[PDB]
């Protein structure tokens, strides 16, 4: 509960200009731990923000992933919608 | 890793 949907187009270098940590091998969840300035993370709608923990990438359920997985995930253009990266988030 | 930097268990994206 308490999820924000955010849709975000990378730059036009692909960067998105958040980290992440967590996964499945780190035991712990994906948290966004870093989001920089005048990037498409901190100038979506709304800004996607530190602690958000990630729920969702396309659609798809990332909580057996691990680390690497996920920014795979992150990273396979082909499963944006009308090219937007889908995070569903719970903020901190 | 897959070609962002990753450090200290933290990737860039």
């Amino acid at each position: 509960d308490n999820l924000v949907l955010i849709r975000m187009k990378p730059d036009e270098n692909g960067r998105f200009g958040f980290n992440v940590k967590g996964g499945y091998d780190q035991k712990m969840p994906v948290i966004v731990s870093r989001v920089a300035p005048g990037t498409p993370a901190d100038l979506c709608v709304p800004r996607l923000n530190e602690g958000d923990q990630v729920v969702l990438i396309n659609g798809r359920d990332i909580a057996e992933h691990t680390h690497d997985q996920v920014v795979l995930f992150i990273k396979a253009s082909c499963e944006r919608h009308s090219g937007e990266l889908m995070l569903l988030v719970r903020p901190n | 890793s897959w070609e962002s930097h990753k450090s200290g268990g933290e990737t860039r994206l």
